[PDB]
Order: C-alpha cells, then structure tokens, then sequence
RNA sequence: AUCGAGAGG
DNA sequence: GGAGAAGGAGCAGAGC
DNA sequence: GCTCTGCTCCTTCTCCTTCCTCTCGAT
C-alpha cells in the first residue's frame, strides 16, 4: 500500500551504504551528476553530496518477512545517522 | 527456607534432616548372621546388625526410628528386635517370619533369604530424606531486603545447598519456600516448572558462566541465544541433533 | 557451533527477530528494539533510597509548607503558591513516581539501580547546563504545567514500533517502559527546578535532544 | 504417612488448594476464601472422624464465570474428582467417564492417588467432544505457577489469536511453541492450536509480552 | 597431483 | 567421548 | 485361574571435530 507504511521513516546505515555505493558506481560509469561538482572527482564523495541534498534518484523496496514490501524514496527517508 | 525461618538455624537443621538422604548402610558398622542378644515370628537365625552410634548421633537417628522404617519395609515378614539407645552396642536382631512352618517350629530358613534381606535392608532402607540428595550444606547468605524505611537493607538468611537434584520431592518439603528453589539442571527445571522457567534458568546459567570470570556480555546477546534454543518448546542443543534436526534449508 | 546455530537470525523491517523460516525468535529484538552499541549504564534513582528520602526529593505540595517549592526558584514562583490546578498535575506526577517505585521494585528485586539503558540523560543535562550558561542564582521561566506536559509529550514521541493495531500500540507502550521510568525519575519537578535549574530554552532543548538520540539508539533492520 | 502423621493429609490439603487455584485460573467461578481453606477446616469438612481424609468428598463442580463465558462462549462446565483407589484401574476410570457422560460435563479432571494403569489411560480420551484431564496428587502438592521462574500465562481467545497472526503476518507455524505436556500447558489445559500470551519482566524493558502456541 | 613430517601464528 | 538409534527382555494387567 | 497380549524397562550397540600459514620430501 502507499499509505499505512509501518516501517521507520529514517534511512538505515545499510540503506545509506548501498545507496551511496550504487550511486557512486553510476557516477564512476560517467552518469550525469545532479549536484555541482565543486572540485569533486571522487564518485563516493560526489554521491555523498547528492545524498546530503537528497538528489539521489532512488527508491528503497523494504521487503517484509511474508514477502510483501513497502516502497520508500530517498527523499522521503530521513538521512540522519 | 520459608521466610519466617530465614534466621532459624534449628529449622535449617530440621530441614536438613528432612532432605539429606540417609541410607541405613551409611550409619552401620557390620552385619553378621548367627545360628549374651535383648522383648511364626521366630527363626534360629540371628541377623546381627551393629549400628554406628556416632553416625546416628550425627544424623539424629534412634534405634526405634530406624526400627519403624525397617518394619515399614519388611512388614511382618521379618521379626525385628532392637537394643536400647543407651546400650554400648546398638544391635538390631532380625529373625525370619514364616506361618507356613515357623508357626510352630524353629526351622532353619534359607541363607539366600537372609542374603536377600541383607541387601534389601542395608542397600535399600531409605531411613530419611529425599532420594538422590546427598550432602546438605547449611550456610548464611546475604540479601537486600527493602526495610521498613523503604531503603534496602542487607539481611542474612540460612540456605541449604544440597548435592544432587530432585525437585519433584524437595519442593513439597514442609518449612521450605517452593517458589525460591533453584537448580542447575535445565531439563529438570523445565520438566518440573515448564519451558519458560527452563528458558529463564537457561539464561541465568549462561550468565553465571560468563560472569564467573569477571567478564561481561550484554544481556541482549545472551537472551537471543537462549530464546533460540527454546523456540520449539524444549531444549534444543547446538549439535547435529539440535540445529541440524530442523526444517530449515537443506543447503544450510 | 554457535555461529552456525544462529547464522540466520536477523532483525526484519517489522522490528521482529526471525530465522530463515520466518519463525519469530523475539517479537521485539532484545525485548526493547535497540542496538547494544548505543546503550549506557545509568542509575534508576527511584529504585533505591528510603521512602522518606524519595518523598523529599520528588514530592511537591503547593498547598503545604512541608513541600511547597521555594518561590525564588521561578520567576512566578510566588504565583503558583496555593495553585490547586498545578497541584493536580503535581499529584499526577508524584503518584506516577510512587507507582514507578512499586513497579521497579518488582522488576529488580535485588535493588540494583545501575542498568544499561539507551541515552545518557545525565550527560545530556550537563550539556544544557554548560551550553546555555545556566546561572543557578537566577529564577527560571519554567512553568510546572509546561514541565509536566513537556515530559509527557516526550514519552509519547519516543516511538520504536509504528503500527496502528492495538497489538503494536501495546507492544510500544511496553517496549519503552524502563526508559520512560528513567525519564520520569530524572526529569521530575524538583529535579528540574532545584537540581537542574534550567531555563525554558535549555529545558526544551534537553527534551528535543533526548528524542533525537533515543531514535538513533533503535536497532536497524537487516542487522545480523 | 499415617493418619496420626497428618502430613499426608496436609499434602492432600495442599493439592486440594492448588486444584482450586488451577480451576480458578482456568476461568471457573472459584472464590478467594474457597481457595484459602485452612488445614483444620479442610479436616473438619473432608477428613473422616477417624483421621481419614474422605477423598471422595473432595470432588466438586466448577462453572465458568460470566467473563470467561463472554471471552470463551463455548466454555462449558467442569467436574473435578479425586481417585479413592491408590491405583487407577479402568473400572474406576470408566466410572468417572460415565459420570461426565450422564451429567454432560464439557470437561473433567481426575486426580491420581498414587498411579494409573494403561487400561485407564487409553479410556481417558474416548468421549469427544468432552475432554478429561488428569493429574497426580503428588504433582499437585505445589502450584508451580507461583514459582519465581514462571511468568503469567494468558490463554488467548480465537479472535485474539486471529488478530495476532494477522498483525504480524504470521502463520501458525511461525509462533514460538509449547508442548501440550508442558507442566504449565497442562495447568492451563491447553489444546493444540491455542496461543498463550506470556508477560515477563525484563532488564532491557519494563516488561515484555511473548506469544507461544500449543503443540 | 595426493600423502606424512617438521614448524610458525 | 556421549550422545542417539535399534533391539532384546521382564514383568502388571486381562480375556478365556 | 492361568496363560496371553501387550508394553516399558532395560541393556547393548554405531558415529564425529578453531582458524590459518609456511617449508620439505616421499610416492
């Protein structure tokens, strides 16, 4: 369902790690960067900037024990940590 | 001990006598069969049992007390007469009872019968106490007790540390607080109280092992372990007869 | 053997610990739902002490001089004097704190007050005392109503589970019982007004800080 | 023990009390003073003038409380009886069974004096839908649910069970299990498929509820 | 390529 | 080394 | 009353394993 999502609104350290990894990979594959490259050449550092600015174009499918799932977007998730 | 007797070592002694298992053998010196012995029920055989007075004094046993137990186990099949507690030799004399012949005669009975009596006696007369319970150590232990002021004050109480486990009988002993009794056996505490008690005890013992060397592991980790071992309503070991005997993926 | 036996035990996104089969091991991971790495040993002040000492440290009575707050503690401390409406809130607070003693005495029968709980509140308070330059010679702008309700609001906003079903809501109430006992015992009216003489700004900051850290202590899903 | 050695009688008395507590916990209308019967009163009411606990007189009928009924609509009447004969033979087991059949009791408890033969044991589950539970007087001397290691067990209704499984997206097989032979399960008289809510005190949180299903 | 032996951590 | 699994054996009851 | 039909109550048997790393020296 769209609403009634029972999982946390915060981004977990595992979600953050994979988001940065997969985005950094795309960057290293010469994908378009959605933030200004302020002297940044390191895919990971670049990805972290996008994370801070919530520019990372991804959605986390959180699978629940019974096979069902809740889709949360990067923008929705609270990148605290 | 029952709260009210927490500071009563005499009650502790009474309980120790009630629990500390005593087999006749343990308080005897020697046994002889004879064909200046002290009063159907009469044979020419004189089973002479010499008791250890010092041991009986230690165990608070009287010959009358022992005799009543003997009569209970042999009923009227064995004729028994006891010497006095003030006698130097605490002699118990037994004769074979047999209305089938001894009714009007002193016929010699089979020695094998006496041998059976000897073993049936010496090795099985449970004079007193709970089966399988051996040593019973009486000692004071300290414990904080919320005083009348509301503040915890450390108090001392007598606790009986026994050697062996038999909850099925110990729990019913008068003068004992059945809710505080604790063992080391997971299987027995489980079978007696239930899987939740077993699991709880399981944790406590795991804790004791780790804590025994001064180290510390977070409750959360130990709790997880014992919870897993008790999800099936029993005690699942970490062996191939525990873990491997599951419904989990074959490749695992 | 231990690693193999527990190889597949994981915290799922429902905050429940399960194995490969999906069998529930713990409905709430660790019986609290929090990561051991974020746990610190703290003192549950209300467990110990005499009942009289407790009363002296936690009972506030604006109707009797025996426990009426010293006016100078507050900018309006002379106005709260005789204020029955605030006394009602104070009675609510104290009553709960009395209940807390009953409860914790049942939970920890050995009287031990030092236990591993998430969020070192004591240290948080010290940060406020220093950060806002808490001048302990000046009357504060705290309101008894604001303190009582402020703490209660914090408790409501702690969260761990986020379902709506009474089953989950009940579990939520139980999951944070000790932490809430800690909050209530640590942030009582006298504790806040006499021991930790914070300003409204500092006090509010403490509450919001506790919330943030508490949420950070909750175990993440996917944790092995 | 001897009639003189009333200890035997007091053990019986204890068992009697624990049965009253059990029946009460099962949801039947047992009062507190009914449970709290003094030994000398037990003797006055049940023990023969010659110091002989009239075990037959210790039998009684229990009736589910209004609250128990509202939660468990199908909860019927309970007959409790203690065996007068040391060793339970089918001749007495059948007698007990017949009583239930004639009185149409939903369930009945039969307490062993000393032991029971297989000839009787096989009969105990021969009259569906009625259920006969059995206990040994020795086992009943102490009520194990008061032990420090035993937490409060709550037998859930079928509605509570259904909601539980739905809420956590669980299948019955994914709940923690308890064997029907488990002392406590026996105390509660759990039937296969029933779920018990267990409330424990903890060190990481004030208390923690856990669910366990009867196998 | 197996197989044993000697060690190191 | 200490399980567990398979097998022979020795008695309470029970039907003719 | 006496063998009979079951047991359940025992004794008497088969099975398994830190990590990791180096070298030589045989077949």
């Amino acid at each position: 369902p769209k609403d009634q999502r029972a999982t946390t609104p915060y981004m977990t350290k595992y979600e953050r790690a994979r988001i940065l990894g997969t985005r950094a990979l795309q960057i290293s594959m010469n994908a378009p960067v959605f933030v200004d490259l302020e002297g940044e050449t390191d895919p990971l550092r670049i990805a972290m900037k996008e994370l801070a600015e919530k520019k990372i174009p991804l959605v986390i499918r959180r699978y629940l024990p019974d096979g069902s799932f809740e889709d949360w977007s990067v923008e929705e998730l609270i990148v605290d940590l | 001990l029952e709260p009210g007797h927490a500071a009563d070592q005499e009650q502790a002694k009474l309980i120790r006598s009630a629990i500390e298992h005593t087999t006749l053998k343990s308080v005897t010196i020697a046994s002889e069969i004879y064909y200046p012995d002290i009063h159907d029920q009469q044979s020419p055989w004189l089973l002479r049992l010499e008791l250890d007075r010092a041991a009986m004094n230690d165990k608070d046993l009287t010959m009358g007390q022992v005799g009543e137990r003997i009569k209970q186990t042999f009923k009227n099949d064995l004729f028994v007469i006891w010497s006095e507690d003030n006698d130097e030799k605490l002699i118990i004399r037994c004769r074979v009872v047999r209305p089938k012949s001894l009714d009007a005669e002193t016929e010699a009975e089979e020695d094998h019968m006496l041998k059976k009596i000897e073993n049936t006696m010496l090795e099985n007369i449970t004079l007193r106490g709970v089966e399988n319970i051996e040593r019973v150590v009486m000692m004071k232990y300290d414990r904080k007790v919320p005083s009348p002021t509301g503040e915890y004050v450390k108090e001392p109480e007598w606790v009986l540390e026994t050697d062996g486990v038999n909850l099925s009988e110990v729990m019913t002993v008068p003068g004992i607080d059945p809710t505080r009794i604790y063992t080391n056996s997971f299987i027995d505490i489980m079978e007696v109280l239930g899987i939740e008690a077993g699991r709880a005890a399981l944790y406590k013992e795991v804790y004791n092992v780790i804590a025994s060397d001064g180290s510390y592991v977070n409750y959360r980790h130990m709790a997880l372990l014992v919870d897993v071992m008790t999800t099936q309503g029993g005690l699942t070991s970490v062996t191939r007869h525990g873990f491997n005997r599951s419904n989990t993926g074959a490749l695992m | 053997r231990l690693v193999k036996a527990l190889e597949d035990i994981m915290v799922h996104y429902d905050n429940t610990t399960r194995n490969s089969l999906g069998n529930v091991i713990q409905f709430i991971y660790g019986e609290d739902g929090m990561d051991a790495a974020h746990i610190e040993k703290q003192s549950l002040d209300t467990i110990g002490g005499s009942d009289a000492a407790f009363e002296k440290r936690y009972r506030v009575d604006l109707l009797n001089t025996d426990h009426t707050l010293d006016p100078s503690l507050l900018e309006s401390g002379s106005e709260i004097l005789g204020d029955l409406k605030l006394q009602v809130l104070l009675d609510e607070e104290y009553k709960q704190l009395v209940k807390d003693r009953k409860f914790l005495r049942e939970v920890f029968v050995d009287g031990e007050a030092n236990w591993p709980l998430p969020v070192n509140i004591r240290r948080i308070i010290q940060n406020a005392q220093q950060t806002f330059h808490i001048d302990h010679t000046k009357p504060s702008d705290l309101t008894i109503k604001d303190i009582v309700l402020g703490v209660k609001d914090l408790q409501e906003n702690l969260l761990v589970l986020r379902g709506k079903n009474e089953i989950i809501q009940n579990a939520q109430r139980d999951a944070v019982t000790l932490f809430c006992c800690l909050l209530r015992s640590r942030l009582a009216t006298r504790r806040v007004l006499q021991e930790y003489r914070l300003t409204k700004q500092a006090f509010d900051w403490v509450l919001s800080n506790i919330e943030a850290q508490f949420l950070r202590s909750v175990v993440h899903p996917g944790e092995m | 023990m001897d009639q003189e050695n009333e200890r035997n009688i007091s053990r019986l008395w204890r068992a009697f009390r624990t049965v009253k507590e059990m029946v009460k916990d099962r949801g039947y209308f047992i009062t507190q003073e009914e449970v709290e019967l003094p030994l000398e009163d037990f003797k006055a009411k049940y023990c023969d003038s010659m110091g002989r606990p009239q075990r037959k007189m210790m039998s009684f009928q229990a009736n589910p409380t209004e609250e128990s009924i509202s939660k468990f609509p199908d909860m019927g009447s309970l007959w409790v009886e203690f065996c007068d004969e040391p060793s339970v033979g089918v001749k007495t087991m059948k007698t007990f069974v017949i009583h239930i059949q004639e009185k149409n009791f939903q369930t009945g408890i039969f307490v062993y004096q000393n032991n029971i033969t297989p000839s009787a044991m096989k009969l105990v589950p021969s009259i569906p839908p009625a259920t006969i539970e059995t206990f040994n007087e020795a086992a009943l001397v102490v009520n194990i649910t008061h032990h420090e290691l035993v937490p409060k067990h709550i037998r859930l209704s079928s509605d509570e069970k259904r909601e539980l499984l739905k809420r956590y997206r669980l299948k019955e097989s994914q709940l923690p299990r308890i064997q029907r032979a488990d002392p406590v399960a026996l105390y509660l008289g759990l039937k296969r498929g029933e779920v018990v809510k267990i409330i424990r005190k903890s060190e990481t949180s004030g208390r923690y509820a856990s669910y366990r299903i009867c196998m």
